[PDB]
């Protein structure tokens, strides 16, 4: 998903002026249409977040006795002690993306936007709720394999699930049994290398950060355009209304209405086109949740490089991270 | 067959009873209708001209007055078409994506069977039936769903004459007294045999391997064939 | 006596799985289910 | 048990000779040694 944005077209074009509001009604539905367009984007963020994470209508939980055959999921399962129940790798993910306004009340670029009739609306699902849906997906995966996708969750021992996987890639199930300490050690060691990567490099989350940076850059650009004159005697609306009577003010204000309205149509077009990029990505992530997490995929390089075994979802700021496990 | 026939019945009764189900197709029909009405209502807007009616400019003003007012209507109107065509291009990109997905589900769920979990309905995909709809497609996906489960004790492998044994397909299970072999998606237990299983390695390496005798379907077929032969030798005391 | 309530949403029923290092569940029966899915074209 | 038959040795490009073991074989031929000593012993009474 991306940050939900609500703009009041009238408060942006016409900051507290009756004169400018009466001139803005000469355009008619243009102001409402641009709020309808941004509302269609704001609503499908919650849809995209539902499609990706709300794949199970039941919240699976891991047992207290972690006897997963030697496979140590403790760095990707929930942490009880942390104030939000995210995993250890999920906490790194939340530190490694930077936000321009989360939308959670005020009591600086966040301030400049709000002073100009631009607002960020909060997501429906909190970052605790995405951590809980991720816990359900991961606990269903560790304890039940693909079966919680196809119906009710059926328990299976984790090393026995991994055996079904191995048969799934055309390797005989005794190749697991005869090597289970090695396979668990390699898995545990590879979950270790995820941290020693993400802890130390800045660029790894770059797809999520670039999505945040564009919504920030575009809101900054829509803030800046209020400084354009558009051929009026000032960029500032009150300075026109102060220095001119109605018969001359209407000519000047009509320029600023025209230029600000063309600026909003640009923002809303850029945001609708961008919103298509995110919907394609949400449909991809919901498909990868369905086919790499809730299952095993025989689709080459669809679930990470190598022969796919299984995958684990993680919550991230406005995104998902998939830890794909592959036999190479 | 009865479950399928009844489920097709529940589709008829669902699409009779509920209002909202076609809400995707209805929302597409509403979007293009509302956009066309928005485009026509935008003709009544002045854009700062002395009227939106074109003749009320052309009569009530002279040529070089009127051209300044008519150019407001031309500007505003042209921007109204550019907005409608931008909204329709962006809309058409969503319907395209949805048509390429529908063509993919026609290819993979209707012309085939999908091993892609949750792609062709929820559950294990069996088959799908297409139905036409106004500006859309409806798929009736048919899926097999596991229903009444029982718990069982299980094991990674079985030991017999000091070698380990593993299922060829399926899994081992125990009802508490006897071990069986069964297919991993439906409970149909069988006596564990050398035809259900294959062998690899000695009994030490497999974590969690138990002890349970394995049957050999060649064996009593040879051993009864020892008593027949044994009977011959008894006969051969007599002649 | 009806009124608009407001609440923090629940994400589903809480359900710990019966997991153990030697326990399996197997379905003795199944349902055929038919689900409609609708796409604009 | 590891292999299946189809056709004869002329048609397949790049085919090679090797022996193919049958696991029924010594399981019957041991049952011939189990028989032969019984026939030899049953000469003795
Ligand atoms: C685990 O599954 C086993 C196989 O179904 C089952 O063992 C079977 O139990 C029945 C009795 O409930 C036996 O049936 C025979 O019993 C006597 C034998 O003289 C006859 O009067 C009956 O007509 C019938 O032939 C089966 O022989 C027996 N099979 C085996 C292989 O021993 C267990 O009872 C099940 N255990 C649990 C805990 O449910
Ligand atoms: C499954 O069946 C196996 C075969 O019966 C059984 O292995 C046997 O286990 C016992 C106890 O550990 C061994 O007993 C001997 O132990 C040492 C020699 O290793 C001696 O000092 C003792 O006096 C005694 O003779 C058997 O030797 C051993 N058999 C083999 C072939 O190694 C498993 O223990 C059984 N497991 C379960 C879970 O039942
Ligand atoms: C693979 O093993 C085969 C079995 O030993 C062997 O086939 C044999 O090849 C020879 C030489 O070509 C044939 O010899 C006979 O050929 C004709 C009759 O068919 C006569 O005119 C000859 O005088 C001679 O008797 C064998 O008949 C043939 N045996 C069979 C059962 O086909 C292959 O040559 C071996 N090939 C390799 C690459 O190892
Ligand atoms: C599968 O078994 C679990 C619990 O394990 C069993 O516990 C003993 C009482 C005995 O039955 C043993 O053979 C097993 O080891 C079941 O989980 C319980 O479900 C009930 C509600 O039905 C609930 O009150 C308990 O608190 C649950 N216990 C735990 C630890 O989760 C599970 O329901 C069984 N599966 C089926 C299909 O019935
Ligand atoms: C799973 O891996 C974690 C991380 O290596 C293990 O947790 C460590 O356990 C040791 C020994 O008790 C402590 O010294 C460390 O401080 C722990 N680190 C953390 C992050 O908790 C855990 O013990 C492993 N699980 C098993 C079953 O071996
Ligand atoms: C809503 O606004 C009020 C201030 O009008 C905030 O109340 C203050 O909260 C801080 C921090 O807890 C206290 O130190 C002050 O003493 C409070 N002042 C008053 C007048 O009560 C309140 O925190 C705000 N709430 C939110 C969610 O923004
Ligand atoms: C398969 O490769 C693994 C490494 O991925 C080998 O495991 C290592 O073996 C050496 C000794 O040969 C040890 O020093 C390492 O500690 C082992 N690594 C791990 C992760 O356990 C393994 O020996 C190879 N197996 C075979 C049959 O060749
Ligand atoms: C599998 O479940 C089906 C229902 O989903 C069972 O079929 C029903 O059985 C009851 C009697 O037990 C009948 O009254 C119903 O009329 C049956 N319905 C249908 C559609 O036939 C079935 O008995 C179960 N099978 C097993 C082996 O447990
Ligand atoms: C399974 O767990 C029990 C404790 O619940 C333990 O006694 C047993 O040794 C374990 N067996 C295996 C094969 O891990
Ligand atoms: C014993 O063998 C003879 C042939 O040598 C046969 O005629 C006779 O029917 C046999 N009787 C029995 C009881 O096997
Ligand atoms: C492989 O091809 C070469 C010719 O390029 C030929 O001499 C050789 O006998 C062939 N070997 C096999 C196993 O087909
Ligand atoms: C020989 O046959 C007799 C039965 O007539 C049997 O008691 C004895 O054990 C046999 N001996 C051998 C070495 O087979």
């Amino acid at each position: 998903s991306m940050t939900k944005t609500s703009v009041d077209c009238t408060m942006y074009i016409c900051g507290d002026s009756t004169e400018c509001s009466n001139l803005l009604l000469q355009y008619g539905s243009f102001c409402t249409q641009l709020n309808r367009a941004l509302t269609g984007i704001a609503v499908e963020q919650d849809k995209n977040t539902q499609e990706v994470f709300a794949q199970v209508k039941q919240i699976y939980k891991t047992p207290p006795i972690k006897d997963f055959g030697g496979f140590n999921f403790s760095q990707i399962l929930p942490d009880p002690s942390k104030p939000s129940k995210r995993s250890f790798i999920e906490d790194l993910l939340f530190n490694k993306v930077t936000l321009a306004d989360a939308g959670f009340i005020k009591q600086d670029l966040i301030c400049a936007q709000k002073f100009n009739g631009l607002t960020v609306l909060p997501p429906l699902l909190t970052d605790e709720m995405i951590a809980q849906y991720t816990s359900a997906l991961l606990a269903g995966t560790i304890t039940s394999g693909w079966t919680f996708g196809a119906g009710a969750a059926l328990q299976i021992p984790f090393a026995m699930q991994m055996a079904y996987r191995f048969n799934g890639i055309g390797v005989t199930q005794n190749v697991l049994y005869e090597n289970q300490k090695l396979i668990a050690n390699q898995f545990n060691s590879a979950i270790g290398k995820i941290q020693d990567s993400l802890s130390s490099t800045a660029s790894a989350l770059g797809k999520l950060q670039n999505v945040v940076n564009q919504n920030a850059q575009a809101l900054n650009t829509l803030v800046k355009q209020l400084s354009s004159n558009f051929g009026a005697i000032s960029s500032v609306l009150n300075d026109i209304l102060s220095r001119l009577d109605k018969v001359e003010a209407e000519v000047q204000i009509d320029r600023l209405i025209t230029g600000r309205l063309q600026s909003l149509q640009t923002y809303v077009t850029q945001q609708l086109i961008r919103a298509a990029e995110i919907r394609a990505s949400a449909n991809l992530a919901a498909t990868k949740m369905s086919e790499c997490v809730l299952g095993q995929s025989k689709r080459v390089d669809f679930c990470g490089k190598g022969y796919h075994l299984m995958s684990f979802p993680q919550s991230a700021p406005h995104g998902v991270v998939f830890l794909h496990v592959t036999y190479v | 067959a009865n479950q399928f026939n009844s489920a097709i019945g529940k589709i008829q009764d669902s699409l009779s009873s509920t209002a909202s189900a076609l809400g995707k197709l209805q929302n597409v029909v509403n979007q293009n209708a509302q956009a066309l009405n928005t485009l026509v209502k935008q003709l009544s807007s002045n854009f700062g001209a002395i009227s939106s009616v074109l003749n009320d400019i052309l009569s009530r003003l002279d040529k070089v007055e009127a051209e300044v007012q008519i150019d407001r209507l031309i500007t505003g109107r042209l921007q109204s078409l550019q907005t409608y065509v931008t909204q329709q291009l962006i809309r058409a990109a969503e319907i395209r994506a949805s048509a390429n997905l529908a063509a993919t589900k026609m290819s993979e769920c209707v012309l085939g069977q999908s091993k892609r979990v949750d792609f062709c309905g929820k559950g294990y995909h069996l088959m799908s039936f297409p139905q036409s709809a106004p500006h859309g497609v409806v798929f009736l996906h048919v899926t097999y769903v596991p229903a009444q489960e029982k718990n069982f004790t299980t094991a990674p492998a079985i030991c017999h004459d000091g070698k380990a044994h593993f299922p060829r397909e399926g899994v081992f299970v125990s009802n508490g007294t006897h071990w069986f072999v069964t297919q991993r998606n439906f409970y149909e237990p069988q006596i564990i045999t050398t035809d259900n299983t294959f062998v690899s390695g000695n009994c030490d390496v497999v974590i969690g391997i138990v002890n349970n005798t394995v049957y050999d379907p060649l064996q009593p077929e040879l051993d009864s064939f020892k008593e027949e032969l044994d009977k011959y030798f008894k006969n051969h005391t007599s002649p | 006596s009806q009124s608009i309530i407001a609440y923090t949403m629940s994400l589903g029923a809480e359900n710990s799985v019966a997991y153990s290092n030697n326990s399996i569940a197997i379905p003795t029966n199944f349902t055929i289910s038919v689900t409609t899915e609708i796409l604009p074209v």
